Parts: C-alpha cells; structure tokens; sequence
C-alpha cells in the first residue's frame, strides 16, 4: 500500500485555462457554473498508480511500426523527445506518458472522424511510454497535420499531438497538447487562445531539435513536461 | 516571492481523447494489456458492486465522449499503487461514455475507511476525474454511497461545502440490475442539481 | 430636518470592484444578473445621518485601552491617521469613520472564525471616530496579521483593517479596506485584485507615516480616504 | 476633459463585518451608546411598523452574514439626520442576519411621502443598503409598500423601471407577527426573482 | 582530530559592512582604526567545530512549543527555510544554524530590553537546527515586530531574525540577519545600510514561500545563506 | 574574472545576542546540552588553565555585551572538531562579559604546537573571534603566552607583524586567581595599545 | 513612505558671524534694541549668576570667533517667550568669544526645576546652541551645576548618556568672581574631554 508522505504546489488556476471560454463554443455548456470546493490534501489526493509493472509492448512507443499492415506510414518521420520534471525541477522516474494524434493528413482513426482527408492503413496514431530513471521519454511518429472543426466557419486546429502524464500521484495527473515549432495556426486557435497568459503557450510548443534528429532519416522535437512540484510534509498537526 | 518551474498548462482532451486511452470504446483494435473498467476480479475481497451514472451538460443534455478515471481504497481501506493487470484488485481504473453506450460502468468493490492529514475518519469515496471536450482543465469529485448516511455526516470533506443540499450530489442512489448490488451516480457539470467539484 | 441642496459626482463602477469576480468564489452567488437601474438624486439619496451628538467613549479609537482586562495587547503598536476629503479636495468634518480588525496573530473576536492562532485576552478590535473640524482622524491600534480562509486551497488575506466612513450622505457612504505598504501578499489576495486598475489598488495601501510616528513608543501610517465629490445644484428644474 | 481626485475604491464588508457595525449580533460586549435596529421609540409619532426579511442568494440559499442600513423619512415625511439616542424617532438604523436568526428585523413607523427634484411626489418608501461577503459594492434598495397601491402607481422612481414585474419585488407584502402590523421584505440578489437594485 | 586539506575564498570586506559606519553610532567607538593583519591559512584557520554528536531536544528548531507555558505564542505564525551552501554552489551538510528573536510585539526575553511592549508568556526566542545531507534547515516560529532603539531621536529595527552559522571552519562562521520582503523600514535603517552595496542587502531579505506554506496554518519564508568558498590546496610548498 | 556566489553579508551580534547563544547569562532557562566556557574537564591531560580578560572600547570604557569564540588546540597539539559534552576536552568554546560580570572566565587546558602549511611550527596560541553591538563583522585575533618567549619570538604568524610593540597585545599576562595558574588578556578595539585584528 | 518638504540644508555661521549677529562684538555700531548676554536685569528674582567658558577645537587650541545662544527657564522654573527688553528677566540671550576676549560671558539667574515629558524633573539646566566656523550645524548642549549633585543623579536626560565620565562634561565647576556667585563651563567640541552633544 501507498503512504501519506507528499505534498504538492497548489494549482495556479489563472495560468491554466479557465473553463468558460466562450470563443471555444462547446465550454459554454460543460463549464461549472458554481465555484470550486477546495479541499485539503489527504492519501486521497497525494497518492497514485505506478505502472512500473504494466506490460508494455516492444513496439507501443514506436508508431511507425505499432499499426503495420505491411508498410511504413506517410508524413514527416519524426522522434518527440523531452524529459518530465516537477516544478522543483526534480526529474520523475517510471511515469506513465501517453499520446494520441491524427495522421499527415489531419485524420484521426475513429467514426467520427467524418474528414475528407482519407486513412493511413499503416498508420494508427496511439502510444505509451514509461520515463526512465531520469525522467525521459521517446516517441517515433509522423508529423500530424492540422485539421478543420465545426466551430467557427473557417476553424483550423494547428498540428498537434495529445498528451496524458500520470505522475506520482491523481494531483499531478494532466492531459494536455504539444505543438510544433513555428505553426501560424496557434495564434488562432479557440483552443490555445483559452489561455489567457501568452507565456503559458510557449511551454507547450515543441522546439526543432537537430541534435536529436537521425541524419538522412528522421528529424526531432523537444517537448519537456513540467508536472506539479512534490515536497515532504511539515509542521502538520503540530 | 518565490517563483517555481510553471506548470505544463492543460488542454482538452479533445473529442477523439478514446484512440488514446479507451480503444476498444473507440471501435479501433487493443494491445495485450489495457487499462480499463473492472478494478476487482470475481475473486477479490469486500463487497462486490457495479457503478454506472451519466454525464449532463448545461442544457441538460448528455455528454456521450466523456472519459472518467478512478481512484480508490480496497475493502480495508488501503490504496493499491503498484498496478499489475493479475492482482485481484487494482485502485485504479478507467471508463467512457460512448455515442452507443452513453452510460458509462466500473466494475469494482466498496472502498473501506480511509483517514485525512489529521487522522479524522472519511467516509466511504470514490476519487473521480472527468475529462472531455469542451472541458480545458478535468474536474474532480467523488462519489459517496447513500447506506452510509452515519460515516457521510461525519466526513470531513463533505462538511466542507457550506449547503447541505449541494452535498447529495456527490451521493449515489442504491439499485439492482440483476441480481447485483448496484450505485447509480449522475454528474451534471453545470446548471440545476450542478455537481460540486474540488480543488487540491 | 436635512434639505435638498447637494448633487453628488456619479461613481465610476470601473473603478469601483466589479460585482461579479469569480476568483473571489462567494461572489458567484452574491452578485445581481441584471443591470443596476439608474435614479435620479432626490432628497432620499443626497442626505445622511449626522453623528456629532453620538455619546462616544474616551476610549473608542484606542484599540490599546477598549478593551482591556489588566494589561496590553501583543503586537506592533502603531497610529493610523489620515483625513477625509471628497472629489474636490474639500475636507469632510464631524463624519463617522468606524474600524476592526484581527489580532497579531489573524485572528477575529468572532465565534465564526475557528482560525488555530490565539485571542490576545487584551485585545477587541473595534474602533470609531468622528473627524474633527479639517477632517482629519486617528486610531490607535497593534498592526494586524494575515490570516488564511476558504477560497482557494492556499488562499491568504494580506493584513488589514476594515473601514467604515459614512459622509455627507448615504450617496457618499462606503466601506473599504486598508492595506499596509509593501505587504507582498496584496498582489494575490483575489478581494485586491476584484479591482483592475493597479492605480486604484494603490489608494488602499497605507504609507508609513515617521512623521507622526511617536518615538520609542509606536510607528504610524497613513491613510487618506476620498469620498463622492459634493456640489450645489444648478439650473434644475430650469 | 476634467478629472476630479478618484474615490477610494469599495472592498467587501467581510464576514466578520458584525465585530465592528453589529457587536451584539457578535456575540461581543457592547459600549455605552450603539446605533441599532431601533429607530422609533414607543411614543414617536405615527403607525408603528415592524419589519422583517431574509437574504437569498443565486442558489436560493439564505445570506446569514448580511449587514444591513436603513434610511427613511418620518411620519410627517421629514429626515431627521441629527441621530441621538434620546430622540423620539431616528431617521437611520442598522440590522443583521445571524447563524442564530437568518431573519433581520427592524422597529421602526410607517414613513411620510416626500417629494423629488422635480417636485414630484414618491410613494412612502426605505431607503436601504446591503452589505456582505461577496459583496465587493453595497447594494442600494428601496423597500415600498403594498398597502399603498394608489401612491406606488404615481412615484417617479417606482415608473423608471421599464418592466412592471421587476417593480412588484420592491413592494413588501403585509403580513401580523404578534398582533402588531408587519411588512415581510426579502431580498433576492441573484436569479428569479431578483430584487431591482439601484445606482445614483 | 581535523586536517588541513581545504582553503577558503578570501572575504571580500567591500562587500561585506565596513567597521566604522558613523550613521550606527556605536560602532564609533568599537572599530579599529589600525588595519587588519592578514595571515595565510593555517591548520588553525581552516579547521572548525562539527555538532553532530551535539544532543539536540525534539523542539530546539520550533520556538512555537520549546517555551510553552500551557500555550501558544500570539503573532503571525510563519515556517524559516533554507539552504547553506558555499560560494560554488557547493551544499553545507551537518552544520550549526541558531536563530534568535523577538516577539511579535519587538519585545526580547532579556532583563536589558526596558521597551513598553510586553512579553509573551509563552515566547522564548531561541532556535536551533542542524542542517540535513543537502544543506537545508528549517524553523517555525512568529513574525517578530519592529523595535525603537537609542541610535538616532527616531530609529526603528526592521523586522528581523538573527542567524548564526559554522560552517566547516571558524573562518566561515558568521552571524548575520534576516530582514522581511517588502518591509519598509529596511532602506532606513543604519545597521543595514552599513552595506554599502545594494545587492547585498537583497542577499539578507528573505522572500515569501507560498510553496512551502501549510494552507490553513502558517506561511513560509525562504533564506539562503551562502558561505565562503571550499576548495582543495593545490601546488603549495611546491 | 571569474565570479562566485556571494557570501553573505554579516550584520552586528546586536546587544540581545546572549538569548540565543548565552542563555543562561540572558537571564533565561537552559537546554540540556549548552556550548559555553568549560573546555576542559578536571581529568583532562594537559596543564589546567584559567583564561580571563576585559574588552575596551576607544575611550577607554568596558564592553559588556561582548560575545566571545574561542578555538584551540589541546595539550598534544591537536584539534579535537568532533564536539561532544562527554569528551573530556573539547577544542570550541563560549563565553561572554555580562553587566553583572563585565570580565569573561574560560577554563581549559594550555594548547600544544602546531605547524603552519609550510611545517613551521607556531607557538601555543587559542583563535578567538570577538562579536558585539556595534561590531559589524567580527574580529579575529590571537591570545599568545609570556611564559613562551622562545616560541613566539620564533612563530610565523607573530612575526607578520611590522612593529614588535604591537605585538606585545597579542600576548597574555601570566597571573594567579586563587591558587590557579591564570593568565590575562585585555582586548583594545580601539586606540591606544590597540590590539591586533587578522584576516584569513 | 510619506514624504514632507525637506528642511532647508545648514551651513556654517561663517568668521564674520557677529557683523549681523553680535554688532557689539565686532566693533561696528549697534541699532537701538539688541538680544545679548545680560537675562536679568539686577532687580530679578532668583539666585543671580555669571556664567562663563572658553571653546576648545580638537588641537586644545581656542576658537575665538564661536557665538553661544542660551535658553533657560527662571527661578520658578517657567520658560518667558515673550521677549521684551523692558522684562526683569528674558529666557533668551546671546554671548560670543572675540579675538580680544577668548572668553564668553552670560549675566543670568539660576534656573529651576521644569519637567520632562512624562512628567519627571529635571536638574536645572541651560540650553546651548554653538555656532562657528568650521561647524556646519550647530551643536546642542546642555549646561548643569556642581552644586546641584542630588538632582542631577536623578536627571532623565543626563542618565540617557551611557557612560558617567561623559556626564561630567556637562557640568558647571562653581567659582567666585568680584564676590559674586559664578560657574565655569569650558566646552570642548573634539578629542580628550570631549563635551556632550545632543540631538532632538
Ligand atoms: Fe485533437
Ligand atoms: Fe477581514
Ligand atoms: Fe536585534
Ligand atoms: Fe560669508
């Protein structure tokens, strides 16, 4: 069993995106109307799951070749690399990392994907990673591309991939999404622009990493994850 | 003042959120071991229930791509971090509401006791986190059993919220469906009967 | 009885806290939907209570000596002072200024406030004063200190003294809140910030005062406060 | 343009506003001399009233914090602003809501009409201000009355609000407690139903 | 016994107060006016005192229960962290850090302190903790106030703790103070401008910790002392 | 050039420096293991000495609230760093002049030779550090013995000094305090006969 | 912090001080009222004396173009503001030292007991104020009498001065010149001996 040892740096909810914003039409209906409780953390809240022991695939990391169907998927061959760390800046070993994006196209393997831009029958666009000792991990995928949505008339999403980070525990839990390196589309986005802090957007674009990038075969990106910063108990209950 | 590393900002989890962490749900083809919706095998410990609900919107509506994750103490009231896809129980889980199934299920066992920072028993709960599109930052709950109306009054983050009448929506109605103990738990994230959500 | 021969400057509700600051949780469900009806100013609005014949006690501003039960309270003694004047720089006499705080520690004489810090056993918290003939006031008090409360998980109120000043008249009253200068907590209290100009915030943070500061004694601050401008009516009613 | 020197900016009451502007209701001692929630005295001139009300929030949950200030004319229509405690009657007055009475109440004579600007008469009304937690900027209010259909039909400030509907939550209802003639006003500063605030 | 195996970076005494400082009167006649002898470093130099075998109480580092007459202290309860480090950056494991104070008034528990304020029952002022394998210490006590003191007809201490640390050797002892982010006394008083350098002064101003404050309980202040460099001898006596 | 961190800047002891580092003569209660003036235990080897001394300010008046730190080593010419109150000498020490005690007493054993970094023996000396109100950063210096002319005519460190005559203030009066050898050092911060102050 | 008008800076008295302040003194002709060295006229009430000194620099050499102004309660310990040559007696004069005479003189009576702020008296007391050249702002002092040993123990002021050595600068010694009742106070404003000063 799990211990009640850890405390985590309270949430700075004005750096994050507030639920209702408007421009992104569908908050306007699933957004709290009523204020949050806060609440003090217990085991609850400062325990989580670990998946150490979790089964993973040779291949789970490597998108190029987790779908194949006899062949290699078309778009740009790119590695999405970074390291995961707390607000400390203390690295976070055997944490759970897993993405989801569309394809070179901007098609994403579901129903209701409805998109005219056709499959990639050698491509699925599902990974999972677990971090190392030093808190890094490693992606091999295509490079997604944008895709339209019905919420203004003229929305385009820029290209993107979705992250989920568990950390040490249900409080550091995220979900978020990467962006790439000089796309004109993110200063447009309903979806970027639901944060308020233009600092805040920096620390999800991913920056072209040529020292990581396999000459004549695929090139990189940079992507660190800064998850919520973890300390010891203190002075608590006298 | 002091100013640490900012966090990583969160994002919706998008309306496709299921090819990433719901697969089957999503109608596309599983790896060998998944996370998903039954914490307890027939074998476990305690007392064996099924947990269903449905997620409204504001308009009263039903919300049929939301993903839920939980997180829960065994029948001893002890939290099982280490997951492993052959322990009898796992306090960690995962499910969805799909455009077919707009009603999601956790297949699982009630949570034992479980003490705060101050050694004050909580009463019997369920951490919750809802994620979907339309939702930038997942919202936080739990859910709490309506048999265990004594230990309910005594907990000391139900009392927390100031109304009474805001705290029977984190409770869950007792029913069967066949034959087996069963706790209907319906979240509407805004308007009449709005849900309270936490933050920690 | 009072006549009708004063007008009162309107109040800039943008310079004023908005109703609705939802950073400030409780002010979710207190704060009206529907736009404020505009009147005109009759004798109801432009008139007031005048408390010149109030029975006040010798020790109603000294906060040091109204209460006591055989001795002194803990914490910074210190003078707060400053004058009352409306929009026009005019002086506002005999009016009521009425003030309470916590103790050194944050705490409240209150049976709602079940804060962990002590009562000081020699310390009320309550104090009033009527402005004499240029408008000008004085308590005498220990500097209060922060406390925390529900709002958010490590939400923190920065110390300060509650004011009540009623003016000329009803148009005129208000009540405010007085901040101490440099406090580092003033720029992420959500009560501070429910008002956006930065410029506005700054007429709440009194200024050490060394001047009026009594030498091996007690410190002082200043705090002026400027109430609705006041000005005789013309050509209504033609 | 011309730019006179800024007011001082308006911060909640707080919940602790009743240590310094209702020290009974705080279950603290009192001094000499307080201003209250009487402002006729039993041989003052006029029909004698009491007035009682609660406070609702958006939630329809009742505001047990609220602070309250009263400020009407005489019977003989006049604003007696020379506030002393040996007066007959006092044109000012203050009330609260407590965890122990979430009901305010005031003792107090029917007031006397008075005229406008213009000349024009109003309806015999009390000129009220809400404070609270929550409540970055008092609310103004005025409490008219039904039994003064006639006369609520003519006032100048009654018809500036557009919507006959929204007028109706100003007028207070009356009602008997003890014998002695009431007037139940309530106060809905959110939603349906929502008291018409002012701005002068 | 110790060894002579380490050197010190020499002191920079422009950095650090000079002796004589006219504003802070008595150092007038407590200043040398001869010029200090410099010597090299010798085994009697570079060695020092360790105290981990010092026998240190349960409560030595909590001065909100080391007193404790059958109460707590009245003040603003705060939580003193840090971490020694040397001037490479270099952690100072195992060393001696005592703190001492005043109360939340600016009254001392000494016969010599004669100031109106009075004390607090259950108040001592003393501190002790030895710092851990990473150089960090920590402390909880109250706020102390501001003091008057016969220097200038109006002269008023900052609020302050006093600090002392050993370090490995009797050259990096030093006993400075910790001064309050944001307080404005601090450019006024003579002692601290006794440091001519500005930057220096924000060295010995301990910023606010909202990281490492207990929500609902006290709030934290973070101070790093750096000590004077340790490095190896290297080509001496050839 | 290359640059470091900065050091900490020192600030003055203050005239309360006893309640933190001389408690019991602040006047004030005692913890169960204190650092103060006895260095030495009866039974430690070595020739048993008593130190004691006034502090003089530039014109001419006693200092007391000085606070005094001394290091030395012990009878074999070692430094003994582990501190320990069970150890029968102990190479650190405190002491300090009080109003009531305006001298300051330190009991220990006379110090052996010790070598610089070049092999040169020096002669027995103690290492004390001077801290007071009115001291902004403490002063270093050397207490040297009379008894040991061969020695001190022959230390390193004592013949960095230019001029001989200050080098006599470095040099302690052997005397007797009840039948006790002792030997007695005045510190003059300031002025005539001046003491010497190093920097290392 | 709050800001006030600055004072406007001092500057030094100059050599020729006494061309506008002492017109006597300097040899040039005086106006027909002039404020001088003599309080009290020989019909004065009170112990009557003269009051003389000398200024010494920091070499022990004599400033012969210093200029001493005097305050000083009368015999019943009252302060007489009103100035008024026609007055039996004046709480304020004026007395310089000249080329010709390196010593200053002062016909006065003897003070009495005034009290200080809280009320505790004070031994009877002059007032000084010296100006010259070579000082920028002028020096405050205070003069007391030998023969008055009782009161000036128990003086608030003079006990303020830590050290009792200095409080003997402030000190008259009593003599006798011509038969009349006189007391010497020498001010030496650097080095050896050196008078206090005060600031307030
Ligand atoms: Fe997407
Ligand atoms: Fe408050
Ligand atoms: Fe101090
Ligand atoms: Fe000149």
């Amino acid at each position: 069993p799990a211990q009640d040892n850890s405390r985590f740096v309270i949430r700075d909810r004005n750096w994050h995106p507030k639920a209702l914003t408007p421009d992104y039409k569908t908050s306007i209906a699933r957004s709290p109307r009523q204020a949050l409780v806060s609440i003090p953390q217990s085991i609850s809240e400062t325990t989580g799951p670990n998946f150490s022991h979790l089964g993973f695939g040779a291949h789970d990391h490597d998108l190029l070749l987790n779908f194949n169907n006899g062949g290699l998927p078309i778009g740009e061959r790119i590695i999405v690399a970074g390291r995961v760390v707390d607000q400390y800046g203390k690295p976070v070993p055997n944490t759970l990392v897993e993405m989801w994006q569309a394809n070179a196209g901007g098609r994403h393997r579901h129903k209701n994907d409805r998109y005219l831009a056709p499959l990639d029958p050698n491509f699925g666009g599902v990974g999972r990673c677990l971090t190392d000792s030093d808190g890094y991990y490693s992606f091999r995928t295509i490079k997604p591309g944008p895709y339209p949505w019905r919420n203004g008339p003229n929305d385009w999403r820029p290209a993107h991939i979705h992250f989920g980070i568990s950390g040490p525990s249900i409080a550091t839990k995220l979900i978020t999404q990467l962006y790439f390196e000089g796309d004109p589309l993110i200063p447009m986005c309903p979806i970027v622009k639901s944060i308020a802090n233009p600092e805040a957007v920096q620390q999800l674009i991913a920056k072209l990493d040529m020292n990581n990038a396999n000459p004549m075969d695929c090139l990189a990106y940079r992507f660190d994850i800064v998850l919520r910063g973890q300390r010891k108990t203190h002075f608590e209950n006298c | 003042p002091i100013e640490l590393l900012p966090e990583t900002p969160s994002q919706t989890a998008g309306p496709y959120v299921h090819i990433g962490l719901a697969l089957e749900a999503a109608g596309n083809p599983t790896r060998d071991q998944e996370i998903w919706n039954r914490l307890a095998k027939p074998d476990a410990p305690g007392e064996h229930i099924l947990l269903l609900g449905q997620v409204y919107d504001g308009n009263g509506h039903l919300v049929r791509d939301s993903f839920l994750e939980v997180w829960q103490a065994d029948a001893n009231g002890e939290y099982q971090d280490a997951y492993n896809l052959e322990n009898a129980f796992n306090s960690f889980g995962r499910t969805a509401t799909t455009f077919d199934a707009g009603e999601w299920t956790l297949h699982t066992v009630k949570p034992g006791v479980v003490n705060n920072a101050a050694g004050v028993p909580m009463a019997p709960h369920i951490n919750i986190s809802l994620f979907a599109r339309g939702i930038n930052i997942h919202l936080h709950t739990r859910l709490y059993f309506d048999d265990e109306a004594q230990a309910n009054a005594k907990c000391p983050v139900l009392n927390l919220i100031e109304q009474p009448q805001r705290r029977e929506t984190l409770i869950a109605k007792r029913c069967e469906v066949d034959g087996k103990t069963a706790y209907r738990f319906d979240i509407r994230i805004q308007g009449e009967g709005e849900t309270v959500f936490f933050d920690f």
